[PDB]
């Protein structure tokens, strides 16, 4: 867990880059500068929360609340607002029924 | 340059000591020359200007001509690989708020230049290019050495007991 | 300008006026080598590189 | 594994690896913290480049 200078065989997701090594025969064929002077990391991915439209399953009782940034699946088909849940409406649109077909969408 | 010689002037040994020592910072006087501009500055590599434009003016966007914008060269590092590009040219996408930046699709995996009009999660954003009627309004520059990019928020982990 | 310093009565050679032609800012002691150039020397053109250095 | 009810038209979600009807082979080193954590565990799709999905 110390932090320094380390030479590896792959970059980990978190660090300062600096450099990249070739190396044969006990050589230093090229040494190719990592910094941001020289290149630009691109980021393989970024820390991603659970995708919007995902469904989690949970044991919570019914005594306790329900988690936040989430709704509730019944045991009917729900309306709700579109303006309330434009990210789902928009990542589902009305397949799951129109609600009222102006305003509302339907739930599973 | 303050002081003017004409025919009938005597010059003085004054004169020659103050002309025998340039010095470069514009000044109005009989040895100051100028200020040093870019171009007085050396050009060949191993210098501080060529050393300060190949990053400076790394992946920057300009207008060209029409809709289409130049990419001044540049390299990228993708996990510690090196993949550079020469200067390249792109259209903006007409009549829209649009995004130049460089990565990758869901449907792409080559890293390449693209236009989009919505900035993706994983990308380096390079401009907005704002463009209507065939014709570049205006280009904001996003990869700016000076403009920070602030880092999205933490996201939100999965609820406990879920 | 040291090593090479004029009086009244000096003969300007043309060795010396060809010297002077090519003006040099390394801050050498030599007759045509001034000085080192500083920021200010630098142009305050918001082209230049002090500008967008500092910026 | 996160379970949605998206529908097909619906862009699967970034870094997210669907499961069809039958077993998938894909690439070692382009799913690499996915290899080294299931392993040859669902199948070997080819020697050492690809590895299976159930």
């Amino acid at each position: 867990p110390a932090i320094a200078l380390r030479v590896s065989q792959t970059l980990p997701n978190v660090c300062i880059p600096l450099a990249r090594v070739i190396a044969a025969s006990g050589s230093v064929t090229s040494v190719t500068d990592l910094r941001d002077v020289s290149v630009d990391i691109l980021p393989p991915s970024i820390p991603d929360a659970v995708p919007v439209g995902s469904t989690i399953i949970s044991l919570i009782p019914p005594t306790a609340p329900i988690p936040a940034g989430y709704l509730e699946l019944l045991n009917s088909s729900q309306n709700v607002s579109r303006t309330t849940y434009s990210a789902l409406f928009v990542l589902w649109g009305t397949y799951y029924g129109n609600g009222d077909g102006s305003t509302t969408f339907g739930v599973p | 340059v303050r002081k003017v010689f004409n025919d009938g002037d005597i010059l003085y040994a004054e004169d020659v000591n103050i002309i025998g020592q340039p010095f470069v910072d514009g000044q109005d006087l009989l040895g100051h020359g100028l200020k040093v501009d870019d171009n007085s500055l050396s050009d060949e590599p191993q210098n501080i200007k060529t050393r300060f434009y190949a990053w400076y003016n790394r992946f920057r966007v300009t207008v060209q001509s029409g809709l289409t914008l130049s990419v001044t060269q540049g390299s990228i590092s993708v996990s510690g690989n090196i993949i550079s590009f020469p200067p390249q040219t792109i259209n903006a996408i007409d009549n829209a708020n649009s995004f130049v930046w460089i990565g990758k699709t869901d449907a792409d995996p080559a890293i390449a230049l693209r236009v989009s009009q919505t900035l993706p999660n994983v990308c380096i954003p390079l401009a907005r290019v704002i463009a209507a009627s065939g014709s570049v309004t205006s280009v904001t520059d996003l990869r700016d050495v000076s403009v920070d990019i602030l880092p999205p928020s933490i996201p939100d982990a999965v609820p406990v007991g879920s | 300008m040291v090593r090479k310093v004029f009086n009244d009565g000096d003969i300007l050679y043309a060795e010396d006026v060809n010297i002077i032609g090519q003006p040099f800012v390394d801050g050498q002691d030599l007759l045509g080598h001034g000085l080192k150039v500083d920021d200010n020397s630098l142009s305050d053109e918001p082209q230049n590189i002090k500008t967008r250095f500092y910026a």
